[PDB]
């Protein structure tokens, strides 16, 4: 089990770690989060009490370094930093543990939620979507735009998701216009899976990362990317059976985890009705269709 | 965006544009089978592609063989329309290619946009105008060339005959849409009006009769009356 220590908490803030969250008061004696499961990426995220504008946070993997948070009063946010000195950091983590100034990552033993949401998410792929190569962790916030959004403005602060555009020469073979537009299998299997992502695991990893950024930061371009990646599969008549079965599991846990009260802004009615009731795969997403119909029957 | 009453004079400016109407691409007669089921029989169709400024009509005849062995013909028809319009554009010299293509039915937007990806600078637009181009097959000479076709064929017409020698494009389009609206509302009456006076003929190289300016005013008034006459007969007013 790993630990993210905090030098202090000088401003009142709601702190999230993965799907969990807790409130810290101004100058409360909080010095971080312990018992973080090894083996998964994690996200530690923030929403200030005095300005809920900007949720922001950091994707990290404790296997890649020793990371801690300290608030910067100049830039006005909690920053993630790496300590190279293992000895000193291990000592800092121990002294804080002894004084019981840390919250415990509150994972129920039965509970596979976080694994199920991050199954295909790798830190090495996050760092190619979020470019800041001098750090081992990745900063995301509510306002960051995607490369695709920027084409339709600061490039260094963008989310470099794979561009998906159903009315593009990449998506449409000359002479197969109707075929490729009505059945997106060529675009899914040859262009995206074989060509760009190399395998379905990398595709699912980007899909899952896009969802998590939409949910945790309200990042609108991330929500667009998540839905586009769903729609590209659902709109394909020829999808490997193992991908359909895995997609159903991925979406099920995503819909299960979504706050009931954020559905109006995180779920696109057109995409979901198309995918569940019109598309080629309308009968291939049994688990997802059942949870959607029982949890969000209004959307449908 | 969409073309409507507010931006109507844009049709007659000097930016090349084409209307595309796909109504008459896929045409069928519905009939009973020996077993008492229903079946369709396709008949030849046409794409109606019109430059409203010049009157140039690119009538692409759609022969029934294009449907042989195909499924979902009403959907295929929009894509075949878009394929043929795209082929037409590629066939034109660069300086004759349209800047905009206005489709008369919104279901043509995606088929045409996808077929025109190679032309990102050609705008594909809908319209809120209810244009009467479906009645094109009530123009005898157009109907004749479509029905007589034994293979795919493109035939070029000027739908304004020689009117532009005497009137502006705006007025010529207004006359055309009035004529077509009448033929669409009551084809028999409309055609009676157009031919009632045997001394006025249709030239071999024209589609409509050789009316004088004064006779066109009379004809135009008779067409308006017809549209109103039918409108009362229809709604009881
Ligand atoms: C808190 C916490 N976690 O790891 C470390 C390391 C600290 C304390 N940090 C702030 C330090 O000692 C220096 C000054 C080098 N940044």
């Amino acid at each position: 089990m790993n630990t993210v220590p905090f030098t202090s908490a000088p401003i009142e803030v709601t702190i999230g770690i993965d799907q969990y969250s807790f409130n810290v008061k101004e100058n409360q004696p909080f010095h971080g989060i312990k018992d973080i499961p090894i083996g998964h990426v994690h996200v530690i995220h923030f929403q200030h009490a005095d300005n809920s504008s900007m949720r922001y946070g950091y994707w990290f993997d404790c296997r890649m370094g020793n990371f801690y948070i300290q608030y910067d009063p100049k830039d006005g946010l909690y920053k993630m930093m790496e300590e190279r000195d293992g000895a000193k950091f291990e000592n800092i983590v121990h002294n804080f543990k002894e004084r019981q100034m840390m919250v415990s990552y509150p994972k129920i033993d039965e509970d596979d939620t976080w694994y199920n949401l991050t199954e295909f998410v790798q830190m090495d792929k996050i760092r190619k979507i979020v470019r800041k190569d001098e750090n081992q962790f990745s900063y995301v916030d509510s306002s960051m735009t995607t490369v695709q959004e920027n084409e339709l403005s600061d490039p260094a602060h963008s989310l470099n998701y794979t561009v998906i555009n159903f009315k593009s020469r990449e998506a449409i073979r000359p002479g197969h216009e109707m075929e490729d537009f009505l059945d997106k299998s060529y675009y899914l299997n040859t262009v995206m899976l074989q060509g760009i992502f190399k395998n379905s695991s990398n595709y699912f990893g980007e899909l899952q990362f896009a969802f998590l950024n939409a949910m945790f930061f309200g990042n609108y371009g991330s929500s667009l990317q998540w839905h586009a990646m769903i729609e590209l599969i659902c709109s394909s008549a020829t999808v490997p059976k193992h991908m359909l079965d895995k997609l159903d599991e991925i979406l099920y846990y995503q819909i299960k985890t979504l706050p009931e009260q954020y559905s109006d802004i995180l779920l696109n009615e057109r995409v979901w009705n198309i995918c569940l009731y019109s598309s080629f795969q309308k009968n291939s997403l049994h688990n997802t269709e059942k949870i959607m119909e029982n949890k969000y029957p209004e959307l449908l | 965006g969409a073309m409507n009453s507010s931006n109507y004079a844009e049709l007659f400016n000097n930016d090349i544009k084409l209307f595309v109407d796909d109504t008459n691409v896929y045409r069928v007669t519905v009939h009973k089978t020996f077993e008492g089921n229903v079946a369709t029989k396709a008949i030849n169709g046409c794409i109606f592609t019109l430059n409203p400024k010049t009157g140039h009509l690119f009538l692409k005849i759609i022969h029934t063989s294009v449907w042989a062995g195909q499924k979902r013909l009403s959907q295929l028809a929009k894509w075949k329309t878009a394929e043929e319009v795209s082929a037409l554009v590629r066939s034109l010299p660069k300086e004759e290619q349209p800047k905009q293509i206005i489709v008369t039915r919104k279901a043509m937007l995606d088929p045409l946009e996808v077929h025109m990806l190679d032309f990102p600078n050609i705008a594909i637009r809908p319209t809120e105008l209810r244009l009467p181009f479906s009645a094109a097959m009530s123009i005898d000479k157009l109907s004749d060339v479509v029905m007589k076709a034994t293979e795919p064929q493109m035939v070029l017409f000027n739908i304004y005959d020689d009117w532009l020698d005497r009137i502006s494009s705006y007025t010529a389009f207004s006359r055309l849409t009035l004529l077509l609206r009448a033929l669409k509302t009551n084809e028999e009456s409309a055609k009676m009006i157009l031919l009632s006076d045997p001394t006025i003929t249709i030239k071999s190289y024209h589609l409509w009769p050789s009316f004088t300016d004064e006779q066109w005013i009379t004809i135009e008034s008779q067409m308006r009356d017809l549209i109103l006459t039918e409108y009362g007969r229809k709604y009881n007013v």
